[PDB]
C-alpha cells in the first residue's frame, strides 16, 4: 500500500492548501511525522472490536 | 602404382546427432512482481512507498 493518497486527501480537506503544487516529498515526509502521534481514544476502540 | 591392400580401410563414426546452438532457449524465465523486489541483505529496495 502506498500511502500518498491518504496525505493527499489530508490537505484537499484543509482548504487553504493547493494541492497540485505541492511535490512528493512533502507528502512521505508529513506521513513519517503524522505517524508518531498516538491515536485518540475513540477511534482507538473501535479497531480493538 | 594403385596397391589394393594399402589403400583400403575401414571408417567409423556416430549414426545420427544434432548440434544446439543458443542454450538459453531451454530455459523458462519468470519475475516476482517488481513491489516486492529485495536486495542482497533480504531487505525490500525503495522503502519509500
Amino acid at each position: 500500500k502506498k500511502m500518498k493518497s491518504i496525505v493527499e486527501d489530508f490537505l484537499k480537506r484543509l482548504q487553504i492548501f493547493d494541492v497540485a503544487r505541492v511535490p512528493d516529498d512533502q507528502m512521505y515526509r508529513l506521513r513519517d511525522r503524522l505517524r508518531l502521534l498516538p491515536v485518540e481514544i475513540r477511534r482507538l476502540d473501535i479497531f480493538n472490536l | 602404382q594403385f596397391d589394393f591392400r594399402a589403400s583400403m580401410h575401414m571408417l567409423t563414426s556416430n549414426l545420427t546427432f544434432t548440434v544446439y546452438s543458443d542454450l538459453l532457449a531451454f530455459v523458462s524465465a519468470d519475475t516476482v512482481e517488481p513491489i516486492n523486489a529485495v536486495a542482497f541483505d533480504n531487505m525490500r529496495i525503495m522503502n519509500e512507498l
